[PDB]
């Protein structure tokens, strides 16, 4: 070890960045950090709303007897998927809604049962997400052509089990939606928080960004996108207001002379970056410890 | 429409729209996302069968088919063939809340209403989650001697332009917001017509390159 | 040109799951989901090569 | 690792109480926790319950109408929310830790406890 | 549901072999746990499904059986034990402990 | 800690009227050693392990292999150092994994 220097300041985060202890004179990229702490907006249209529930029930018997032992498999293992039956065919939904959830009925303690996500496009979990299909079907017995999600039974700090699997069929499209739950009256068509940068699902695209009441009086459609397909607005088909989108930390532009950040020019109207003062120009504001006394 | 008889123009031999027409009321169709400003290529159903106006034409024309039967009286080019799109033009800032739509299919005519009372529906769907104090729409399928019900959605304060297509596709001010399956004809029962419903339009896709600017 | 042809590779998939890297993190779990983005890191590159 | 209360005192029959609970060492977010009382020279009953997830919550019979539960994952806290004393709500309390750690998604068993914090006590 | 624990207090010296029974009222199968209550600490774990020693605790315990029967005994008394100690089932969302024991110094 | 797994491979061709060869065989008693099979798939908990393929094919003419499959690896090629997080090893299925 030679020498080192701490990621801590801004000058020094340019300098990790870049990776080199000295930096030449000119104009830098930067972005600020995204707040973590992130509320959720919701925009639905609202639908013909019926919804299933794709309950997975996991629990296994642990033979108790002359041997009483707990590092070891249970003895056997009942693996059901609510109203399936294998003598009738595999189950799914018609319905436009539907939520899956885990039910882990094991009683053993220091035990627990999982699910992995195999080899398939999506995990069992995160089909509350807002996931489109046209057409998913479940079923403990194997589809042909379908995707495996294997079944895991997990004693803690010691080696895991599999106890079974599970078979999905996917053919993805816009006709059926997975959703959290049927929420005891909370709307899931108008739910938005404004001016807080916020990780949103706004008509079934999400991303995470502001959102701002408008001025436009768009008459066509309900979301508009820009070229790169990012959603820049979209339309509360009730009222009928316009709504932004905006990225909460857009990238800035650092003056680095001398080895020092002398100044950085802003998208908005504040005093960033430790300059105690900001002046505006034609197409940005600017900020920076200086007086305006100089001639060069 | 509204006055000029170009508003309500006379289409040009072979179907298309005169190339000065200002595209009043209507629409670019989309799928998931509207354009605001550029330029695209679409198969948009802009190849007009024949058009013909309801206001001021005293026909109201009662009923109208994919196929040709039911037209208006329709000026400029008219074609024989069946189309596989009808578009109905509305008002300036005119609603729909004021009466019924009467679709009707191979399997039964289908009704779409759109009532905040619960008095006119009856089956109401239970829609959980909504704010119960405004309007929403529903369907009213019948199967001959029998009849189901279902709540559909919500429709905007400002409609200026429905459109239908003959595999049941649905518009509004230019998004498709439902799929009623297929159907044989349409008519638009609402009150105060002759101003309500302004042209009515049986087209077919075609391939064309549009100027869109403000999503117009 | 350039430009429009550098705004034009964003929608690409690269034969990753989906072109919206939130969407991946939406839809897979992590270990899984770094593996898709990863199709994007490198296309995306190459666009700005 | 450590566990440790706050929230015990005084109040009149009908009142509210913050009853709090902190943790350090170990994944909040996804082992089950239950709030367990002792009334003074008694035995020890169960009062409230919460899974990892925080879907769904489970009260005792004499409880039941008086006293909530919740928490919050993303500062590990976890809380009683009291209201409607009666009489007989003196006792300690206790935010046991449930062993089996659990996914983030299920909703599964409890109840067996691995370590308790301080205890708080609390009258009315 | 309820379980009573009987007898309620007991004195013995350094060695000798105490045993305490927690009948659970009804038939739990193995779903059971017992914890240790030195006067003036908050309750910590000895035996979790009855059968499993707590490796916090040295292995001087034991308890078994097939019922409502279910008990807890100690080998051999060391001096430090003088402790209460309280048994539990976790078969049901509604879990009631017992009553509770004492081994007391002599 | 050393483990060994050792695939045998058993087979003949029917002892009856038909003294056939270029048809197929008959008895398949291929055994996974270890595979008791009311314990789950046979996973190694040991920091070394190695793979064996022992066929008591008597029948001349005859021989018994392997193929590879859509697995990532091979099961003699394991022995050439190959890291893993876990292995398991069975004659029915485990699915999620490769044959
Ligand atoms: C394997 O696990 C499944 C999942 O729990 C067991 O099936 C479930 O068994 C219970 C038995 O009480 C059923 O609950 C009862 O349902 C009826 C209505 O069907 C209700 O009237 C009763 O009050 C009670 O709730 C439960 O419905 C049933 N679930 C399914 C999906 O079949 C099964 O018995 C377990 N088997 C073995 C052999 O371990
Ligand atoms: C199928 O093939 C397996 C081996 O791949 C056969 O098992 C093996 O059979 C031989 C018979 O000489 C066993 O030898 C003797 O076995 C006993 C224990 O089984 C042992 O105490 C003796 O010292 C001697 O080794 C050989 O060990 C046995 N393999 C194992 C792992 O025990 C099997 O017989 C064949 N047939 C069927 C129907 O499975
Ligand atoms: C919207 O999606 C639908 C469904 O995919 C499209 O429907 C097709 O429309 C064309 C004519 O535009 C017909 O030839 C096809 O038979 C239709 N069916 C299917 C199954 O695709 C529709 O074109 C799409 N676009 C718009 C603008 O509505
Ligand atoms: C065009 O559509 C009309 C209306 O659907 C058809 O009219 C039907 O004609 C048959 C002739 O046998 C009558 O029995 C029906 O009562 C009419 N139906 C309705 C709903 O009015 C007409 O035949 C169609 N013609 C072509 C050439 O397609
Ligand atoms: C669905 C709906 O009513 N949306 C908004 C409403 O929330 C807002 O308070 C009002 C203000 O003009 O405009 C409209
Ligand atoms: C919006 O979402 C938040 C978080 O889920 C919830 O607390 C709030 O009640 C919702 N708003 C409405 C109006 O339902
Ligand atoms: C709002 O939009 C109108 C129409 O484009 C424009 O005239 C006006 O300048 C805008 N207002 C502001 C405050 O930017
Ligand atoms: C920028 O901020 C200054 C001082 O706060 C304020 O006077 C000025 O009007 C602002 N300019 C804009 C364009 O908001
Ligand atoms: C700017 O000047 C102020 C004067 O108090 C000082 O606090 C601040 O650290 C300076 N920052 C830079 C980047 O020079
Ligand atoms: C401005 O700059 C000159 C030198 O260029 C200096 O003497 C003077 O003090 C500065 N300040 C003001 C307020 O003039
Ligand atoms: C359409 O066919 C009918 C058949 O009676 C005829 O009256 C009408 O003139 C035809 N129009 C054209 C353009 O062929
Ligand atoms: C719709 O049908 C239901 C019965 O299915 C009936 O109660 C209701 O009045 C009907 N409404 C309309 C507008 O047809
Ligand atoms: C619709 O909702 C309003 C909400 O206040 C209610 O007063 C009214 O009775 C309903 N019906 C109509 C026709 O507006
Ligand atoms: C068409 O609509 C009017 C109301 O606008 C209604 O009275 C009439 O009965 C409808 N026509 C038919 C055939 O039902
Ligand atoms: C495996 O072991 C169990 C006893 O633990 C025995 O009952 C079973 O028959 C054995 N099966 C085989 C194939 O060895």
């Amino acid at each position: 070890i030679a020498n080192i220097i701490y990621c801590n300041s801004v000058i020094n985060r340019l300098r990790c960045d870049q990776l080199s202890f000295d930096v030449p004179d000119g104009f830098y990229s930067t972005s600020p950090i995204q707040p973590v702490e992130l509320p959720v907006s919701i925009v639905s249209l609202p639908v013909y709303h019926k919804h299933t529930f794709i309950v997975l029930y996991v629990n296994f018997e642990h033979r108790r007897g002359p041997g009483k032992c707990y590092n070891c498999r249970p003895a056997v293992i009942n693996i059901t998927l609510a109203n399936f039956n294998e003598t009738k065919g595999p189950l799914c939904v018609d319905t436009s809604h539907f939520t899956t959830q885990f039910v882990d009925n094991v009683k053993l303690a220091r035990w627990s049962a999982s699910i992995n996500t195999g080899n398939c496009p999506f995990s069992f979990g995160k089909v509350n997400n807002f996931v489109k299909f046209g057409s998913v079907c479940f079923s403990l017995k194997d589809i042909p052509g379908g995707c495996a999600m294997p079944i895991m039974a997990n004693l803690v700090n010691s080696k895991s089990h599999n106890i079974g699997s599970l078979y999905v069929s996917w053919s993805d499209g816009d006709v059926i939606t997975g959703v959290p739950k049927p929420v005891e009256g909370v709307s899931s068509f108008m739910n938005v928080t404004l001016n807080k940068c916020t990780k949103y699902n706004i008509y079934d695209v999400s991303g995470v960004g502001v959102i701002r009441i408008s001025n436009d009086t768009f008459l066509n459609g309900i979301t508009y996108t820009s070229t790169s397909g990012n959603l820049l607005g979209f339309k509360d088909v009730t009222n009928g207001t316009i709504y932004s989108i905006t990225p909460c930390n857009p990238p800035d532009q650092l003056v680095v002379y001398q080895q020092a950040v002398v100044g950085a020019m802003l998208s908005e109207n504040f005093t960033s970056y430790g300059f105690s003062n900001v002046v505006e120009m034609p197409k940005f504001f600017y900020a920076s410890n200086g007086t305006y006394n100089c001639t060069d | 429409c509204v006055g000029h008889s170009e508003n309500v123009f006379a289409v040009e031999s072979g179907g298309y729209i005169p190339s000065n027409f200002a595209f009043n009321n209507w629409f670019l169709l989309t799928n998931t996302s509207s354009v605001v400003d550029g330029v695209v290529r679409s198969f948009q159903p802009l190849l007009l069968n024949c058009l013909w106006s309801v206001s001021g034409s005293q026909f109201t024309t009662g009923f109208v088919y994919f196929n040709g039967t039911g037209r208006g009286a329709c000026k400029g080019f008219y074609s024989n063939a069946s189309s596989d799109v009808i578009r109905y033009n509305i008002n300036f800032e005119e609603n729909l809340r004021r009466g019924t739509i009467l679709f009707k299919t191979s399997y039964g005519a289908v009704v779409f209403y759109c009532t905040n009372n619960t008095l006119v529906s009856g089956d109401a769907h239970i829609p959980s989650g909504t704010v119960l104090g405004n309007f929403y729409c529903f369907v009213n399928t019948t199967i001959g001697n029998e009849t189901t019900s279902a709540f559909v959605g919500a429709l905007p304060k400002t409609v200026r332009e429905f459109v239908i297509s003959r595999t049941g596709h649905f518009y509004i001010n230019g998004y498709r917001y439902f799929s009623l399956g297929d159907v044989e004809a349409v008519n638009f029962n609402v009150t105060n017509a002759a101003t309500t419903v302004c042209t009515v339009a049986l087209a077919s896709y075609a391939d064309v390159l549009v100027n869109v600017s403000q999503t117009a | 040109n350039s430009l429009n042809h550098l705004t034009s590779q964003l929608r690409q998939n690269f034969q990753a799951i989906s072109s919206s890297i939130q969407a991946i993190y939406d839809r897979l779990d992590p270990p899984q989901a770094d593996q898709q983005v990863d199709r994007l890191i490198t296309g995306r590159l190459a666009a700005l090569n | 690792v450590q566990l440790v209360e706050s929230g015990g005192g005084l109040v009149q029959p009908g009142g509210s109480l913050r009853l709090s609970c902190a943790a350090s060492g170990f994944t909040f977010s996804s082992y089950a926790m239950s709030w367990v009382r002792q009334a003074p020279g008694k035995g020890l009953e169960w009062v409230s319950a919460i899974i990892g997830s925080g879907s769904n919550t489970y009260y005792a019979d004499s409880v039941k109408g008086r006293f909530t539960i919740s928490r919050d994952n993303a500062k590990n806290t976890l809380y009683l929310q009291m209201n409607s004393l009666r009489a007989e709500d003196t006792a300690v309390y206790y935010c046991a830790k449930d062993t089996t750690p659990r996914p983030l998604y299920s909703s599964g068993w409890y109840g067996s406890f691995d370590y308790w914090g301080q205890g708080t006590p609390v009258s009315v | 549901i309820q379980m009573t624990q009987s007898p309620s207090s007991l004195s013995a010296s350094v060695g000798d072999r105490v045993t305490i029974t927690c009948q659970a009222s009804q038939d739990i199968t193995t779903y059971l746990n017992w914890y240790q209550q030195k006067p003036g600490k908050a309750p910590k774990l000895l035996i979790y499904d009855a059968s499993n020693l707590e490796t916090g605790v040295p292995s001087r315990f034991s308890g078994s059986g097939s019922g409502t029967d279910f008990t807890l005994t100690i080998s051999s008394l060391q001096p430090e034990d003088i402790a209460t100690y309280y048994c539990q089932q976790y078969d049901n969302l509604f879990l009631t402990f017992g009553g509770g024991t004492k081994v007391e110094i002599k």
